[PDB]
């Protein structure tokens, strides 16, 4: 009975952590898919800007070139923001998965004890 | 994967009024745009392409029309937004960004897959991603059911399509019980037929007094006679009117989407039968067949996208346990671990359980062959290996898993196999879990155990029926007949001794003459013996069909064999009415969980019926959709929902509207339960009002079909009547107008309580049981009136409750300054029903109260207060809140009413009559006990904690006195019944 009050409380943390972990896993999945899209955007920038950079270089129009650069820099900086936001989540997931293991280790110590008592009682 | 929330952004329930959206242009440019959260993609695109003119490479961009927006959803998938009518807040965006792309493939296909994926609650591309051949084979082969169903909808093209959309909601049998016939005078009904006459769309009525057995066409014929009587037409021309126009018209219930499209008698129609009962005038609306047929669209269905024999194997079963990659054990407490195994047929073992050697948890390697005392030939089709990694502290399982020893292509499983294990359930005391999910955990981030099966000469396949029949065809007294008749009558929970088991098997050939004993005979077979099973297979092949209610039991956990299940399905295919299939759909959905493989005769049957009748289709959708959170059923139900959504026609668009509405509701209630949690009702209401007023909500929640009953169109929201209920969990009382032209003649209001937080499956099941009990009583000719109100679970502890118009709890009426005596309820009824109406009201009270007194006793519904028992103005009593040694209950408050106001309420002919209703009702339910037992037993597989074992079902065995005689049961019940305000707030003394 004493151990049943805590095993039941422990399972309540096992279940939440499991839910929360599955959420983080799909958020990381969404971050990868977001990162892939932004990378795909850079390939699109190089493809189109190639013939504009080329014309302006053959024209000494250093501003219009630096203008195409400032926007590419913005796009590039944003990919760093997303990659660093994904890493922050990755390490949070790692910390939580470490917790749902220690919740488990705790449970698999109480569970064989509780089983012996229910039989005795 | 499916979305965690109903939020507008990941981790954000509600996006601000104005938000910054990163726009990724097709020229490789990034533009930050500030948008209103309620802004449509049309507006955002226009706003963007205007702004884009300011940035480099603007000259490359073609017209806004030439592009589409793409983003990543909270479901972690790349969505293409074709419908640019959708608002920023309603795209389930992961991060606030949008990409501009040139649309790629074919619109039609991508659009449908978007619409399917949304309704299911997971993208279709995820099914395409599954490499499992059984999944892909299910996807291709189920289309045969879709194509067959779509073909019957188009055979007799106009009527057949209307028949699918508006199936006659008619009673079981055309035969009326005499107590109901006596209500309609001279065996005739006064009906009112309305017409919306043009110009100015004015209403015109025609009252008709005709027989109840009248086909709707005869009802139209008599109406066209009433109209033509003044025309001076000759007898021959008058007859020709009826002859040519008798069926150029259709009948509809006023203020409802209920149509009288089939040849059934008028009284058989559920609307009409309730009117006959209630003494109400049936209001019908006449219409042109073409007026209805112009509404019907769809039916645009498009298609997507060496052997050796088992028991030629002279060997005992061998299974090699190899390695188990990790286990989370406290090495200080648990040193050794072992793999416990067992070969099972359902929940019963085929042989004694075999363990591996105890190993140190630091090295979970066994590389051991396990020897089972069973020959390979004796393995039944449905045999399974049930295993678990157990600890030695004193034993306990750590992780569990089950596998079918044969695959869907009848191939005996051979070779190496990795099995991702499932966590042990809370309260699973047993070392193994055979009535668990047979399959490897879709979560690969779990303990996985490698396995190895014997590899015989070539490919091992389960024998053909020709082979089985040939092996079977190779391998009566007076008291004996009485003994078989005794076993037959016994409820499915009554234990049959090994002596009785031997007796049934030894008399198996006679058993065919008493066919309703098939479930008792099937439990007497040694499933671990091919000698017995082959003989049983032959008996089943030529077994006479049994009632659907009997055949349903053959689909629960006790009957895993495919031949048994096949027979069961064939009985339902031959005898189950659409009325009754709708009545047992909850159980029929759960019982799919017990099927070994994805593609089976039960799924194929249920799917065809759902794609054949939209009433069935609607609830088949919602029942499956509600369980899309439970990963133990996510794939099977997901694949099933995909096949339904692909072939249901235009209904998928209505289903998407209902899903959209529910998603907003779940999100608004989550906000009230979480962020706003600690706010006063006053404050929370101001927020609710602000929120519901917003365009997106007004769009989402107005003008859709009630998920509780699609025949009810939910029009414009009556915001003044909408509120957050004072109770905990924050339920939403929502009120909608009735958009029907004749909304005045049925119901002008549509009230629903939306409740997020509580599991509504208990309530849902009890309300179904109540409906069945009423149908048993009403069929037997016992007017006992029940109110099985609408209740639907739409997901994980989210659901809807139908608000019963003109009802009050006994508590509410007691508070009508605030002085109540046990006479208060009677005084209330006396006042609400003055005159000759009084007698009728008191009668309705006694008939309804009697039904509820018996139902609640039988089921064991306790915690009954004056705040969970309600009474309609007409006098009808009914109970509410069914989330759960319960005796008979009859308050002096009720007694006073029953006894029309008398001081000695036990010594009246009223109470005598009442007691007679209770006895008759109780004995009627006891006679149909197997049905109730079977319905609850089909519910063990579902996650319902109140129904986890047969021991939980054993309560009805007690209240119905099933081991007792019928006179001993009557005596018991009569005893329970005869056994039977100041501080009503807390109850002290
Ligand atoms: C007309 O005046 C009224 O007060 N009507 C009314 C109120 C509540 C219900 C009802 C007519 O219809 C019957 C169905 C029903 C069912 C309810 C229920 N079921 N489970 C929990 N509840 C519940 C109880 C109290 C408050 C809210 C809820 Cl959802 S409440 C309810």
């Amino acid at each position: 009975q004493e151990k049943s009050r805590e095993y039941d409380r422990l399972y309540e943390d096992y279940t939440r952590t499991s839910q929360e972990i599955q959420m983080k896993r799909t958020a990381i999945e969404a971050f990868n898919e977001t990162i892939k899209i932004f990378e795909e955007q850079c390939q699109t920038q190089e493809r189109y800007s190639k013939e504009y950079i080329e014309k302006f270089k053959r024209e000494g129009n250093e501003t219009e070139i630096q203008r195409i650069m400032h926007n590419y820099e913005k796009l590039k900086s944003r990919i760093s923001e997303i990659v660093d936001s994904r890493r922050r989540l990755e390490e949070d997931l790692k910390k939580q998965a470490a917790e749902y293991r220690e919740i488990d280790k705790r449970m698999n110590s109480i569970k064989p004890d509780l089983i012996q008592l229910r039989k005795t009682r | 994967p499916p979305r965690p929330s109903s939020g507008e952004l990941w981790g954000i329930h509600l996006m601000p009024p104005r938000i910054l959206v990163e726009c990724l242009l097709p020229n490789g440019m990034i533009v930050t745009l500030e948008c209103l959260r309620e802004a449509t993609l049309i507006t955002i695109k226009h706003e963007l392409f205007k702004e884009a003119r300011k940035y480099p490479l603007h000259q490359l961009l073609q017209d806004e029309s030439s592009y589409i927006f793409v983003s990543v959803t909270q479901e972690a998938e790349r969505e293409e937004f074709f419908d640019e009518t959708r608002r920023l807040c309603d795209l389930r965006l992961f991060q606030p960004f949008l990409k501009v792309i040139e649309p790629v493939g074919n619109r039609e296909e991508k659009i449908l897959n978007r619409e399917i994926g949304f309704a299911i609650g997971m993208p279709v591309c995820e099914f395409d991603m599954v490499k499992d051949p059984e999944v892909q084979d299910f996807r291709r082969n189920i289309l045969n059911v879709c194509k067959e169903a779509v073909d019957l909808r188009d055979l007799n093209s106009p009527h057949s399509r209307a028949m699918y959309v508006y199936p006659p909601n008619v009673e079981s049998s055309p035969e009326l019980p005499k107590h109901i016939y006596n209500k309609l005078d001279k065996g005739q009904i006064i009906v009112v037929i309305w017409v919306i006459v043009s110009p100015n769309n004015d209403k015109q009525k025609y009252t008709l007094k005709i027989n109840h057995d009248c086909v709707p066409e005869q009802v139209i014929a008599e109406a066209i006679r009433k109209k033509t009587r003044s025309m001076l037409l000759s007898s021959e021309q008058l007859k020709l009117c009826v002859l040519e126009y008798q069926g150029k018209y259709i009948l509809k219930v006023c203020g409802c989407d209920e149509y009288f499209l089939e040849k059934y008698p008028l009284s058989q129609y559920k609307y009409i039968r309730s009117c006959i009962m209630l003494g109400r005038m049936p209001n019908l609306m006449l219409m042109a067949k073409e007026s209805l047929y112009s509404q019907l669209p769809m039916d645009c269905f498009t298609m997507p996208s060496s052997t050796k024999s088992l028991w030629v194997i002279n060997s005992a079963l061998r299974i090699k346990i190899l390695c188990a990659t990790y286990v989370n054990v406290n090495i200080r407490d648990i040193d050794k671990i072992y793999v416990r195994t067992g070969i099972y047929h359902g929940g019963e073992p085929l042989c004694d359980n075999v363990n591996t050697q105890r190993v140190p948890c630091s090295n979970p390697r066994w590389n051991e062959w396990l020897n089972y005392d069973i020959y390979i030939p004796d393995l039944p089709r449905a045999a399974r290996l049930c295993l678990s990694i157990c600890s030695v502290k004193e034993h306990c399982p750590l992780a569990w898993g089950n596998i079918n020893l044969f695959d869907y292509t009848d191939t005996l499983v051979s070779g190496k196999m990795a099995l991702n294990l499932w966590p042990v359930p809370h309260g699973l005391e047993d070392l193994l879990n055979p009535i668990g999910v047979t399959g490897s955990n879709p979560n690969k981030e779990t303990p996985c155990l490698e396995l190895e099966f014997d590899w015989f000469s070539s490919v091992v396949k389960f024998p053909d029926m020709s082979v089985i029949e040939e092996h079977a065809n190779w391998s009566l007294r007076e008291n004996d007949k009485e003994q078989l008749k005794a076993i037959s009558t016994r409820d499915p929970l009554s234990e049959i001794t090994e002596q009785e088991k031997d007796f049934l098997w030894s008399h198996r050939h006679y058993c065919v003459t008493i066919p309703e004993i098939l479930p008792k005979l099937l439990l007497s077979v040694k499933w671990n013996s091919r000698d017995e099973v082959a003989q049983m297979y032959c008996l089943v092949k030529d077994w006479p069909p049994i009632k659907p209610e009997q055949a349903m039991e053959l689909l629960d956990c006790n009957y895993p064999d495919p031949m048994v299940r096949g027979f069961a399905v064939r009985c339902l295919e031959k005898y189950l009415t659409d009325d009754k299939l709708s009545q047992y759909l909850i159980q029929l959905v759960q019982v799919l969980k017990y099927e070994q493989y994805l593609d089976n005769l039960l799924v194929r049957f249920l799917l065809k019926k759902a794609l054949t009748n939209q009433r069935i289709g609607h609830f088949f959708f919602w029942h499956l959709k509600s369980e899309m959170h439970n990963k133990t059923v996510s794939q099977r139900f997901g694949l099933l929902l995909e096949s339904y959504c692909r072939a249901c026609g235009m209904y998928l668009k209505h289903l998407n509207r209902q899903v959209e509405a529910m998603e907003k509701l779940i999100n608004l209630t989550d906000i009230l339960k979480q962020e706003k949690k600690d706010e006063t009702q006053k404050v929370q209401m101001k927020f609710l009002v602000e929120q519901m007023r917003r365009p997106d909500f007004m769009d989402a929640l107005q003008g859709f079909l009630s998920p509780l009953n699609p025949a009810h169109q939910l029009g414009n929201l009556r915001l003044e009547e909408c509120r957050i209920m004072s109770s905990a969990k924050r339920p939403l009382w929502l009120n909608w107008e009735n958009p029907d032209i004749m909304s005045e003649l049925l119901f002008q209001n549509n009230e629903i309580i939306f409740k997020n937080g509580d599991d509504l499956r208990q309530d849902m099941l009890t309300l179904q049981i109540i409906r069945i009990m009423e149908n048993i009583w009403q069929n037997q000719g016992l007017d006992l009136r029940m109110l099985p109100y609408g209740c639907l679970s739409i997901g994980d502890c989210v659901g809807l409750i139908e608000v019963v118009r003109n009802s009050h709890t006994i508590m509410q009426i007691q508070c009508k300054a605030l002085q109540f005596n046990s006479h208060t309820l009677h005084q209330w009824l006396k006042d609400k029903n003055k005159g000759e109406i009084y007698d009728a009201a008191i009668d309705l009270f006694t008939r309804s109260c009697a039904g509820y007194c018996v139902a609640t006793f039988i089921l064991g519904i306790g915690d009954r207060h004056n705040s969970n028992i309600m009474v309609k103005d007409d006098g009808q009593l009914f109970h509410i809140d069914f989330g759960h040694r319960v005796p008979f209950v009859l308050t002096q408050d009720f007694l006073i009413v029953i006894s029309k106001g008398a001081q000695e309420c036990t010594k009246t002919r009223e109470f005598e009559r009442f007691q007679e209703m209770c006895y008759k009702a109780y004995l009627a339910i006891r006679q149909h006990a197997n049905l109730f037992i079977n319905l609850f037993s089909m519910m063990l597989g579902s996650g319902m904690p109140e129904l986890q074992s047969f021991d939980d079902i054993a309560y009805i065995r007690k209240t119905l006195a099933l081991d007792k005689t019928e006179q001993e049961a009557l005596e018991y019940f009569m005893k329970q019944m005869n056994d039977a305000k100041m501080d009503w707030i807390f109850h002290t003394i």
